[PDB]
């Protein structure tokens, strides 16, 4: 186990624990060489040219000089290492703003809390966390400002649960409330090992000769946020990369994109053209040198053996033809991918103005994977929802009241049951009239909004009051109640007081008993003695629990309330039915005796107090119901509808409960009305395999229409998902998940969010995206093809470890439909050109072997051919892939079904790769046959009878093959900016100026000595300037006619009830038509029992900070 | 503080031009091409048909020619293009001397006054100057004149660099295989016809006369190449040592060719014009065609603007301007249908 001493930093570093920093970067200084070389050698062009450069080293073999291909390989391996380093520096200083954040650290020599950074937190260091501050390490609290040393933490980054969890410090350690007495802590803390189990911990602290048995109620984790309390004095235990939420988060893994897996197949498809053309040229060398051995006696050929110089000439044609594989293809597409990530992160439509956060692309190797997404694996809490709840509307006395009326849903003629909406001022006018009979039943409804809670009120320095609620549902009932008058102001240990607005009266209600919310109860209740003296029971809960406890003799608003709940849940709101009963004075004292013997019972009190609570909640009167709106982020329902039109299938993986995710899915229009829920809630591994087989026996017995599959939805609990990922059951799950429109997975662990993405990845060829926030979906982001994080909203940890960090969820529309489909279509054209560009030049070496007796003589100079890949034809691959919008950004957003062109892979295959390589063969045979009919005997010049030699003709072949391949890029490109004018006709003017300067300086330095008289006999000759302007027009006359023919013609785009009565009879299938949607976010570990007894609001703060004593 | 700027370059809305492909847009492009390529295309054909030449394949002169009188050459060995009509076919005879070395004397008629410059080439077919073993096989420092010792010689001139613990001075396959047939530097007029002297100076390239310098070897450590051993039977002395700075027939041979059929310049005359007459060229036959297996010829061209009688560049300008004048009409054909 881990041993931690308190208040001695020298003794708690000799064990050698980690520090508080986390590393986001792909590599350190140590692992830069193996991880970058394995990433580059997994590309097949960089592995072929490493083998080629060794073949040039055996003597007399290479036609060019021996430093030709190793000089080109060291250039591209340095430019590729520069792109990697300037991303891992940007990954290191954006990582530095986390480690350099503020953290008050107790210093024992100073004896006060000095400001330091996060990274200076060692294990054993007592810290202080203020209100609304993130916790910097795995911490066990010692004391706090609240009564009995308690605090509330928000765990929306630990899981998706949107409520607050009470953490209570031990009674033996809660006395240490002052900074000056914090120097008397001496002892040890025996902890556990890091195990990534979020809800379990065991530890034992020996503080001043006394054992303390610690608990998960005393431990707060790193992703949590301290809320609704002033300060805490906890010491840390795990830190950095041994915390419970960042154990399995690793460095950025090598993610091989899907386009790079296609290039590796077109290189294997180019070795089979390479090996054939080496074999054609090397069996012709054996035939010709032995048939014509008496006619080649001026070569002084040896004739050692037919297998000896077969191999010695096998390697010569290996070298001469090696540049069929493009050497500058992968570092060209890396800088198209780097610069496209720059233009993604510079867009204003992907920039969040509220937080002043632009989008950033950290792993820029995956820009073109955003055009082929087929499954989006989203998270709910924080990603889809804003984590803010507001009281939307209420239904009382068979009438509904809302803030502002949507005019189509207004007060209409009823069907006997009143539907419609009224304003809240009509609620005020019906309340102040003693002539209207709803005014007593409105009055006890609004006081139930401001009494039955467990909210603690705290007055600020102004007249503003802050409501401190554990559950955010009942916190919005008090705030939304108080906006209608009856403001809840202060709370005493045995009473609450409500401040009436329009009269100014402050009525005080004695809180007698309260009954906790429970997931088995689905309701909570409280009994209040009024200032009249008449006590009264209030109750709020689910309709499937409330309606079994009513008086049908009394109330007449029941069937008017239930129809208002169906109108609420179809809109997506979270409902709650409100009931009461007027209990008189005598009926209480026989029940409280029953309640007291249940409460003072030491054991089994979890399930006997509710069995004492249902003895009083039997005969209730339904006042009405409320509706709370969980706020989604802006543009969430329009993004989900647009991405589903593009063919992407949205899944939701959330750590929240099931009744919330169905409500959010109904609100964000994943689920809808007229839709069926294939619910899988099973407790054992054989109960789910029955449930998976009972559905697939029923929904694929007949072939389903595409209209009817849009009425199916899969909902699976996280415990059933742990059994439906056993490898015997993995295909029954995907068989029903692929026939459903939406899949929702509820209460899933951080690891199970990765094992779902790892299950669709290896069972299909589709590309997956995973968007989330917080550290509960950080393993989901490492496991996806593209991982997106939501950026800084006080809890960033997914946006650090992500590949793209966006501002909110609505930016996923323009990132996929515009920047994703551009980055796939532009890169697919820039790769098919770079394959073509090395075929139109270097295949003139192959037609030359029939004209030099299969010797392998180079047609062009050794260093001139390396400049082809590096200077003169490297810009039109760049500018085509970057500045050439093939279709408008206004058209990609308007018609989202154009996204399916990139999903099928119509632009980038291996079959369409053959239309460019054969186009490279045809262009290479025109340069060769065209420049051997000109320059027939070398007798093409007019310079006093001088003749053009082997090297004056080789410059005409090189220059004609440059104007051909730049004239092809001038027809391939769609849009002519001013950056294309420097690339396509500006690299021709580059070569026509570079060549007289290179060949009049470098031959005098004994470099490229074949150019001593070439510039006079090329540039001064009239036959060279007339060759350059008639042979590219001759070879591109088919490409100008096919491009014109492609524009005008040949265009491409850039029984209902027989199943719906059968699917309901399966075991756990529910339909969304008359579901009365109940949701309450309170938990059993929320501590709503004793916090109402411990607070006196009128009592003010102590001398040691904001500390309040237990007023019970 | 972190907001990117709203320039048109950062927001991917640069000012751009998209190609309108339409029968009103690409039509004045195809007409401007096929109205500027046809005065160029016929201008390269009218220049190639003003080149006057005569090509006599003297390959079988040591076998098919009698040593007594002037018989006629078989017409399979004769190509010629002139302005005026020829009247007599060219004639040929073999001639041995007192040493026993043969000579081929070609008589021919030139039917009109050729008032351009006259260049004498020899054409060799089936000789691979462009073999990979052959192109790189010479020493660059030896051509510049440096007295290189044995083990620092260029190793690409490998089979011919050292015979008997010595230095082959022009090492390599290129200098060893040099064409040995000595064209006589005068076209001897036969009857009522003057002579025509032909210079063998300024024959090679101008950068070749600089980099080919006389050797700084001392003629006691250098041996000729093994195929030069008939001209230097005793070997290299200080008297017979070749000056490759003024040996401009050797500089033409080392400037290797691209294809196995090539010309090499031997003689020229820029100063005057040869008139119509019966001339005679004598060729000392030293190079056997059994060494390489092809033919050797004698060429008497004149120069045009694009070289000689080569119709290929002017035809390439008319195929392109033929397609750009064809499809300037077939725009109107598929549109109406
Ligand atoms: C013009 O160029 C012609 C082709 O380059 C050339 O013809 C060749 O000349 C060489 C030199 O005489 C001939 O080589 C002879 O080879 C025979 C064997 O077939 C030998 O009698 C002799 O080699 C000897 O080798 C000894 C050791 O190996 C050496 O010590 C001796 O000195 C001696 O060199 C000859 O060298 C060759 O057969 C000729 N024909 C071909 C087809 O190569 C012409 O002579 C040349 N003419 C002039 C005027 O320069
Ligand atoms: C003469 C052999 C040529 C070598 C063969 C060759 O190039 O075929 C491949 C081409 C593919 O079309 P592009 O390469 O122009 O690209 C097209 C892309 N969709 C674009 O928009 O540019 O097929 C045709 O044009 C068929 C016409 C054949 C007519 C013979
Ligand atoms: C080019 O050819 C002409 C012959 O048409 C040469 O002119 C003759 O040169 C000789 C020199 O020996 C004189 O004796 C003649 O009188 C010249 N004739 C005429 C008509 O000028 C001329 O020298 C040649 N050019 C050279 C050798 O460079
Ligand atoms: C011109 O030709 C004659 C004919 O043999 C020759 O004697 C004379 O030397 C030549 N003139 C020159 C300058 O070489
Ligand atoms: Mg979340």
């Amino acid at each position: 186990p881990r041993v931690i001493h308190i208040n001695d930093s020298l003794a708690n570093s000799s064990f050698g624990y980690s520090d508080n920093h986390i590393s986001t970067t792909k590599y350190n200084f140590a692992t830069f060489l193996p991880k970058f070389l394995f990433q580059e050698f997994s590309k097949y062009a960089n592995l072929f040219f490493l083998c080629t450069s060794a073949i040039q080293q055996v003597p007399h073999v290479s036609p060019t000089n021996r430093y030709t291909t190793i000089g080109t390989l060291l250039v591209v391996l340095i430019v590729s290492a520069m792109k990697e380093c300037i991303e891992d520096i940007k990954r290191a200083n954006s990582d530095k703003e986390l480690n350099n954040s503020t953290a008050e650290i107790f210093s024992e020599a100073h004896d006060d809390f000095v400001e330091k950074r996060w990274i200076d937190i060692r294990v054993g260091d007592i810290i202080r966390v203020k209100s609304e501050e993130p916790i910097p390490a795995d911490t066990i609290i010692l004391s706090s400002s609240e009564p009995e040393g308690l605090c509330y933490i928000e765990t929306a980054n630990l899981d998706g649960e949107t409520n607050l969890k009470i953490k209570q410090s031990r009674v033996e350690t809660a006395k240490f409330i002052d900074v000056k007495t914090l120097k008397n802590m001496n002892g040890k803390v025996v902890s556990e090992q890091p195990n990534s189990s979020l809800y379990t911990y065991e530890g034992t602290m020996t503080l001043n000769d006394r054992q303390i048995p610690l608990s998960p109620d005393q431990m707060i984790l790193r992703g949590a946020t301290l809320r609704n309390t002033a300060w805490i004095f906890g010491l840390v235990i795990f830190t950095g990369h041994e915390t419970k939420l960042l154990r399995n988060a690793t460095a950025t893994p090598i993610k091989r994109t899907a386009v790079e897996k296609i290039i590796n197949r077109q290189i294997i498809a180019l070795f089979t053209v390479l090996i054939v053309l080496i074999l054609i040229s090397s069996i012709g060398n054996v035939i010709m040198s032995t048939a014509d051995a008496k006619h080649l006696s001026y070569l002084y050929l040896e004739g050692t053996n037919k297998a000896g110089l077969f191999f010695k000439d096998f390697l010569t044609f290996w070298i001469l033809f090696s540049n069929l594989v493009p050497i500058s293809l992968f570092v060209t597409v890396e800088l198209i991918k780097y610069y496209q990530a720059f233009m993604i992160g510079s867009d204003l439509d992907l920039y969040y103005e509220k937080t002043d956060t632009p989008t950033v692309v950290r792993t820029s190797s995956l820009v073109e994977e955003l055009g082929q997404i087929e499954y989006i694996f989203s998270d709910k809490t924080g990603t889809l929802t804003r984590n803010i709840m507001e009281f939307k509307s209420c239904s009382i006395a068979g009438h509904c009241y809302i803030d502002k009326i949507p005019e189509d849903k207004t007060a209409t003629v009823e069907d006997g049951i009143e539907v419609g909406y009224r304003k809240f001022d009509d609620l005020k006018k019906k309340l102040n009239d003693p002539s209207d009979e709803d005014s007593p039943i409105i009055n006890d409804f609004l006081t139930l909004l401001a009494t039955c809670h467990t909210v603690i009120p705290e007055f600020q320095s102004d007249g503003s009051i802050k409501y401190q609620a554990a559950s955010p549902d009942e916190g919005a009932l008090v705030q939304g109640g108080a906006d209608l008058g009856y403001k809840f102001i202060i709370r005493k240990p045995n009473s609450v007081t409500v401040l009436l607005e329009e009269t100014g009266e402050e009525k005080e209600y004695q809180l007698l008993n309260i009954c906790e919310f429970n997931s088995t109860r689905k309701r909570m209740s409280a009994i209040f003695r009024f200032p009249d003296g008449s006590i009264k029971l209030f109750c709020k809960g689910a309709d499937t629990v409330i309606l079994e406890r009513l008086d049908d003799e009394a109330n007449q608003y029941v069937e008017a309330t239930m129809r208002h709940l169906e109108d609420y849940a179809s809109e997506g709101l979270r409902t709650l039915c409100l009931a009461m009963r007027d209990i008189s004075e005598g009926e209480y004292e026989e029940w409280n005796s029953i309640y007291n013997e249940a409460a003072t019972t030491l054991d089994n009190r979890a399930e006997k107090l509710d069995e004492a609570a249902n003895l009083i909640e039997k005969n209730l009167i339904l006042i009405g119901a409320t509706a709370i709106e969980d706020k989604l982020q802006d543009g969430v329902p329009e993004t989900i509808h647009t991405l589903q039109e593009a063919g992407i299938k949205i899944w939701v993986l959330t750590g929240d409960r099931q009744e919330t995710a169905i409500n959010i899915g109904m609100s964000c229009r994943l689920l809808s009305e007229d839709m069926n829920l294939l619910i899988i809630n099973e407790e054992t591994r054989d109960d789910t395999e029955r449930n998976l087989l009972e559905k697939i026996n029923a929904l694929n017995e007949h072939q389903l229409s595409t209209h009817d599959m849009n009425t199916l939805a899969l909902v699976i609990d996280g415990k059933s998902l742990g059994f439906a990922l056993e490898p015997e059951l993995e295909d029954y799950l995907l068989t029903v998940a692929k026939l459903c429109k939406a899949v929702i997975c509820c209460r899933v662990s951080p690891l199970q969010k990765a094992l779902v993405v790892k299950m669709v990845k290896r069972k299909s060829s589709s590309l997956l995206l995973a968007i989330g926030d917080g550290a509960n979906d950080v393993s989901m982001i490492q496991a996806a093809h593209v991982g997106v994080g939501i950026s800084g909203m006080e809890g960033m940890q997914a946006a650090r470890s992500a590949d793209i960090a966006v501002g909110q969820f609505k930016f996923l529309k323009k990132l996929l439909l515009v920047h994703g489909s551009w980055s796939y279509q532009r890169i697919s054209v820039a790769i098919l050109y770079s394959f073509y560009k090395n075929t139109a030049l270097y295949m003139t070496q192959f037609w030359y072997v029939f004209a030099n007796a299969f010797s392998g003589q180079s047609i062009m100079e050794s260093w001139t051919m390396s400049f082809y890949n590096l200077f003169f034809t490297v810009w039109p691959p760049f500018v085509i892939g970057v500045f050439d919008q093939f279709v408008s950004s206004r058209l990609l957003e308007r018609y989202p079904q154009l996204y399916k062109l990139g999903q099928k892979g119509q632009f980038f295959s291996v079959y369409i790769f053959w239309g460019w390589i054969i186009n490279g063969f045809f262009h290479s045979a025109i340069v060769f046959i065209g420049t051997i009919l000109i320059y027939r005997y070398g007798f093409a010049l007019n310079m006093h009878g001088e003749l053009a030699d082997h090297w004056s003709w080789g410059v005409t072949v090189y220059t004609t093959s440059v104007i051909i391949v730049l004239g092809k890029a001038a027809l391939v490109t769609n849009q002519w900016t001013k950056f294309t004018l420097i690339a396509i006709p500006g690299s021709l003017l580059f070569w026509l100026i570079f060549f007289p300067i290179y060949a009049s300086i470098f031959p005098h330095a004994n470099i490229s000595r074949e150019y001593y008289g070439v510039v006079k006999h090329t540039y001064g000759s009239g036959v060279f300037w007339l060759t350059l302007i008639v042979l590219p027009i001759f070879a591109l006359v088919r490409d100008f006619l096919w491009k014109y023919y492609k524009r005008m013609y040949e265009p491409e785009t850039y029984h209902v009830q027989q199943f719906q009565n059968a699917i309901r009879k399966v075991r756990q299938v529910q339909r969304m038509k008359k579901q009365r949607g109940f949701a309450f976010s309170q938990a059993e570990e929320g501590g709503q029992e004793k916090i109402v007894r411990m607070y006196d609001t009128t009592q003010k703060r102590g001398k040691y900070g904001e500390l309040q004593d237990a007023s019970a | 503080s972190k907001k990117p700027p709203n320039t048109a370059f950062r927001q991917q809305r640069l000012k751009a031009w998209q190609p309108i492909l339409s029968p009103q847009s690409v039509l004045p492009l195809l007409i401007f091409v096929a109205c500027i390529f046809t005065p160029i295309g016929i201008g390269l054909i009218v220049s190639a048909t003003k080149v006057q030449d005569l090509t006599i394949d003297y390959s079988h002169c040591d076998t098919k020619a009698s040593t007594t009188a002037f018989e006629d050459i078989p017409k399979k060995y004769i190509k010629y293009h002139f302005k005026s009509k020829v009247e007599n076919k060219p004639q040929w005879r073999l001639t041995e001397n007192e040493n026993g070395e043969q000579s081929c004397e070609l008589q021919f008629e030139i039917p009109n006054d050729i008032k351009k410059s006259i260049f004498i080439y020899y054409k060799i077919t089936n000789f691979y100057q462009n073999h990979r073993r052959y192109v790189q096989s010479f020493d660059t420092k030896q051509i510049l004149g440096e007295p290189i010792k044995k083990d620092d010689l260029d190793t690409s001139c490998s089979p011919i660099r050292s015979r008997e613990d010595k230095i082959i001075y022009p090492c390599g396959l290129i200098a060893n295989s040099m064409f040995n047939d000595t064209f006589s530097q005068v076209l001897s007029g036969i009857d009522d016809t003057e002579d025509y002297n032909l210079t063998n100076k300024h024959i090679s390239w101008s950068i070749d006369r600089h980099r080919f310098k006389t050797t700084k070897y001392n003629a006691s450590d250098i041996v000729p190449p093994p195929n030069w051993m008939k001209k230097y039977p005793d070997g290299y002395t200080d008297e017979n040592l070749p000056d490759i700075h003024t040996w401009e027939e050797f500089q033409v041979w080392m400037r290797t060719a691209a294809f196995p059929k090539f010309y090499k310049l031997t003689l020229k005359n820029e100063s005057a014009s040869l008139p119509k007459g019966k001339y005679q060229m004598n060729i000392e036959l030293n190079y056997p065609i059994s060494l390489f297996g092809g033919t050797k010829s004698f060429v008497l061209t004149t120069n045009g603007a694009i070289g000689g009688r080569n119709m290929s560049l002017g035809v390439l300008y008319l195929i392109v301007a033929g397609l750009c004048a064809l499809f300037g009409i077939i725009f109107l054909v598929k549109l109406i249908f």
